[PDB]
């Protein structure tokens, strides 16, 4: 899930906090990342040239196996305590057919 | 190169750059294809005609170094315990290591003394058993495999009216799988060649490289999921 | 990989079927704000500022307490009147100064209320004195008040 | 590698889902692919030709480690019991071995001593019978196949005023099936070779990659239905 | 593999993996595309030519373990009951085994001896009978074929001055059928060669792959339905 | 260039951001790029047939100081310690260095004197050893590597009725990795080759643009992400 | 095989000569909905 | 006949269950089938993926 967004304080551009879920889900499959972002090491989500990309989750059931469906729903949301204004300009989402 | 620095860098790698642009391998993931990537380097690199130079074990020092920490020079065991039946009639049957993947000296020690043993062919056993004598030459022995059961027996072919007291083989050990986290942690209980641990890489550093470069080409195929891609990729799989 | 697909924000979609979905709607979202507020951030998803408490202090400076469950409002020109239910039946008016609402008790006793019957008002300017609220219940008479 | 691992690599490679939701790639599927691609492995590795590097069987190291789990010695059982005809006169029928894929090298032990065995070809048949004295040489005898029932029976053409007392046969055993998990669990009757349960690889570890890689490009092949990649890669099913 | 395999196994190749994503085959067609892609094999790996390694049937031990099961040894009997006319003065009229596909060695035992059956082409009859002795060799005998009714008849001209006793033929049984199932339960009254009931592989199990590939890619040529893929799979129909 | 230097103009031959806000190619990522450049560079610039030139480690005077500053000279240290098994019987085990890249240089000083070290093939081992006398020529000592543990180990073949006293080792030094800032400082515990602090280029300025360059290429590579462009660049990894 | 087509439906439709029968309509169906009742099922065939 | 369908049971997917007939004809043809999916065997329905 490709996206660009950008979380402001108060003037303050912040550059390591946008999102803090991805759920992905579909009539067969659930999966769900908190959306961390370490420098060095991998991690769900990315930031680099002023664009964020995380990986979809995977299943609950298995926690092997993509999220493979002729559709799915794709939901990002912040759960944790904060406050700031996110614009979230667009997203796009990169699959195999 | 620890197994924390194969995973870190298969994603400065893999996932253009650690940039999360790329699909995403799991821990177990890359650990399979670290592996993959080890068993198919090693076999090209063994056979001349399998890398792009044309050089195979002991044809330059870059691959002396290579195999360096793979070879292993171990004893055969008489396989006497199993009454089977022998090809030939003077053959004494020996069980292999059992970590051994190539073989590329073997010597047996005779009471006559130590002859080097040629791995002889089934051409080359037919045509030499046509003849008069059918004996090896004075500072050689013959070796054909025979039945085995989980693990290797060869048998061994020394002249007649001489005794058998040791045999020595000295071959390429078997690689220990990569793994780059404790498997059984987050997957049920998948294992790679039967370890669900950490497992570091029991080779030179000098190969890492090799290593890890070939996992990238095999996880960057497995996802193109081209056919092409799969079957291009394969033929570097001997 | 082969391909992508990029997804835009116009508004928020339901009731169509999941594989007919168009890419240009959310499917569901809980406090955002498309258009643009407080800042240029139109037809891009954005956050809900939140709420700031206003304090209800009487001419005299000191807090004044709500009694209970509210009924209706009605705002005049700048007047909240505010009819609550509670231990009784009041009614108030609220000024917004400029940090705080100057709040009145107008009266306090036991105009027959209920909650399962709420408040709907009419309220005319006629001059700086005759400012009234006409209100009625479902279950009592209509009444008024200056 | 287990059958476990060979259906969780295969997993990773071909990216389908384990889930049952999504019917993905199933076990039996996955054991037939891992199966035809042990057969096509064998077949193309015993060849020379049929590999990218022109080695058979006994032609490197590698090839002789990758056959070595499958070779066997087994005696010929006389066919005395059925009176058939046989197209030579002084010709013994011998039974071969039922789980026999490809024999290397074949000896017959007679009063006059041993004498390994030349399958000899039709046209030789005819050249060499075309002469005055119509006996194979002093240390070899001939073998041409005969009227074979659910088995193969040979025709051991040795010299005339000789007995056979013995008939060793080194073949290559028939490779047991590759099966993921038992069939009878969810598939009602399929079988892969007459097998059912678990079956796991009977060959070196050294092929196991092959074979896996093999048996995924297969798949890809299939999955995808063109008649293009059907053709390519039945090519190498010999 | 029993029938039930080559049918359960053509679905995991022809369609799309059992994926239902292609045509759909009934059983009835899976029999007919079988028996043609047996006979298609059996006719490609005789002739040298006609495989990809150009090997024949007694050039590697592959091709002497795909016809083990169908060389067959029969008695040629005298066809004395019709009175036809023979091409040659000397020429005892045989009939051979009605279940004949090729032969590739012949025998007749002579008085003198038993004598090597050179099978004689139309132009080296006119070339040898244009000479003052004309006959065989002192060690082979002639053979053009006559007269055939619904079977296959066969001159044998052996010297003058000797009588044949006996007329061996090796040859290749001509394969049964394929099926998979009871054609009469539901398709009225169609057979492939005359057998409408269940009929197994009567070849050795190591062309049984070889077999089922061909099936698959004669299927999907079939479907596909241009003309280019027809005339280029009809090539290798011979 | 110091590492100051190495990221700067790595940046300006890459055109990334040095600013943190956007995260840019950060200072972990470019040192592991680095890295494999330099290794890449000394594996292609030792094999002759590796670069675009062809020539090797002491073929052009470039190339001499190209690895000047890895040349060391170090003595092997016999492996008493451990009573494990040698393949010849007049082999004396030795430990060479750890930060051992490539041998291109050994020689032994026994009693009867200095002597040459030639790294023995595996066949040439069977080669030499199948003759009557089994000992290197005068002048020369042979050496076959054995089982190595963390190490590497090599049997030194001296001739009988000798002693081994010295032997020295001239080596490509294991080049130390290119880091351009204190890992720890912002990357937790992400390691190299299990370094962390800042690393300077131990080799000569003159292969610092090369490194550089080939780091630039891999970096623009690598974030491209695409298979064929990895492929490419993979080949030059050894 | 060579080709395929799509299928959706709008709604049913009859009354229409065959050859001439748009694809997006349904010729004829039993106790179905196509519009979205009790789920978010609009535009997609449902059961009643 | 390539179609994507689900049936449901109280919010359970059950991913057996879709159809249970398929009739096709024209003015001279007509065939149908139960549609039965046997995972180990072929049948006139199969799911994948």
């Amino acid at each position: 899930v490709e996206f660009r967004a950008d979380s402001w304080d108060s003037d303050n551009l912040i550059s390591n906090k946008t999102f803090d879920t991805l759920d992905v889900w579909n009539e067969y499959q659930h999966g769900t990342t908190p959306l961390t972002n370490l420098l060095g090491h991998p991690s769900p989500l990315k930031k680099k040239f002023r664009i964020w990309r995380a990986n979809i989750p995977r299943a609950i059931a298995n926690n092997r196996d993509r999220i493979r469906n002729t559709w799915a729903y794709i939901k990002l949301g912040m759960n944790t305590p904060n406050t700031y204004r996110t614009e979230f300009h667009d997203a796009i989402i990169h699959y195999f057919a | 190169m620890n197994v924390n620095e194969f995973s870190n860098e298969f994603d400065v790698l893999y996932n253009n750059i650690m940039s999360n642009a790329a699909p995403g391998l799991n821990e177990y993931e890359k650990s399979v294809l670290l592996t993959k990537a080890q068993e198919e380097i090693v076999k090209n690199y063994f056979e001349p005609a399998g890398n792009k130079y044309g050089k195979g074990l002991d044809d330059s020092p870059k691959r002396q170094i290579d195999f360096s920490e793979l070879i292993k020079v171990g004893e055969g065991v008489l396989n006497t315990s199993a009454p089977t039946i022998t090809f030939d009639k003077r053959a004494k049957v020996y069980d292999l290591p059992a970590d051994l993947f190539l073989v590329i000296n073997e010597a047996v020690d005779t009471n006559a003394g130590t002859k080097q043993i040629v791995p002889i062919s089934y051409s080359d056993y037919t045509r030499l058993m046509s003849r008069p004598y059918k004996e090896p030459v004075k500072y050689q022995a013959w070796r054909i495999i025979t039945t085995s059961i989980n693990n290797i027996s060869v048998e061994l072919i020394v002249n007649s009216n001489e005794t058998i007291t040791d045999y020595k083989v000295r071959y390429i050990r078997r690689p220990a799988p990569i793994i780059t986290t404790n498997l059984s942690s987050e997957y049920g209980d998948v294992t790679i060649n039967g370890v669900s641990t950490v497992s570091e890489c029991e080779l030179n550093p000098i190969i890492h490289s090799e290593i890890l470069q070939r996992a990238v080409e095999l996880a960057k195929a497995a996802y193109q999921g081209d056919l092409q891609a799969s079957v291009e990729l394969g033929q570097r799989s001997e | 990989a082969l391909k992508k697909e990029q997804h835009f924000f116009k508004g928020m979609q339901r009731d169509l079927s999941v594989s007919k979905f168009n890419p240009e709607y959310a499917f569901d979202a809980q406090n955002i704000r498309i258009t643009a507020r407080e800042h240029d951030t139109l037809l891009s998803v954005s956050n809900e500022k939140g709420n700031k408490e206003i304090p209800l202090q009487s001419p005299s400076g000191d807090p004044v307490v709500i009694d209970g469950v509210l009924l209706g409002q009605n705002v005049l020109n700048n007047y909240v009147t505010l009819f609550t239910k509670g231990t009784n039946d009041n009614i108030y008016r609220l000024e917004n100064k400029g940090t705080y609402f100057e709040t009145l008790i107008l009266f306090s006793g036991n105009l027959n209320f209920s909650t399962d019957y709420p408040i709907e008002s009419i309220s005319v300017y006629e001059n700086n004195n005759i400012q009234k609220v006409y209100w009625v219940d479902g279950l009592n008479q209509a009444r008024v008040i200056n």
